[PDB]
């Protein structure tokens, strides 16, 4: 529950797709 | 009464026959921590980029606003 | 009767024998995960902010 | 023949007897494992907090702070 808690947040903070 | 102890003892190792559906639970407990873990490695992967090695990402302000002005044009 | 009881016995503990092979497998699971974190949190420990140039509004 | 059944019993049980000190090496993995949570869990939160816009409505993360420096102003 944790990682899932820490997964939705990290999606919208971290990418913004440069590659 | 050898009899009766033989019943007892077969008595609990179904009991302890049981604990085999709670192993394939905590199986599912870690494959659903590998989606997520596996998601996490997906979406840092993107945002990593070289730096003129080290590849070391980058975050924004908004939603990469800043990348745009910073970063080199391909 | 009751060397045949023991034969039950027996053939129950070779089946908790077969249990510690899928412990150990959830050991080494738990391992391999265990890595995955410490290299991602090595990645989050090493990332750089970016600022922009104007204001948007 | 009993008397024999009976040590191949003990000796399969004394078998099974190796997986306790197993078990406890899966409670240190454990631990292991929700340290480097939290150290995940302390980064982002200082990146969330540091960077405006990144909240993800939590009604304002920098307004976490407990309210009374004898102020009382309503």
């Amino acid at each position: 529950i944790s990682i899932s808690t820490l997964e939705g947040h990290l999606s919208s903070i971290m990418i913004a797709i440069p590659g | 009464k050898i009899h009766e102890d033989n019943q007892k003892i077969i008595s609990k190792l179904e009991s302890l026959l049981l604990l085999k559906g709670e192993v394939e639970s905590i199986k599912k407990q870690i494959n659903r921590q590998n989606i997520s873990i596996s998601t996490l490695e997906g979406h840092l992967s993107s945002i990593m980029i070289a730096i003129p090695p080290d590849l070391k990402p980058i975050i924004g302000r908004d939603s990469g606003r800043a990348l745009a002005e910073v970063l080199k044009k391909p």
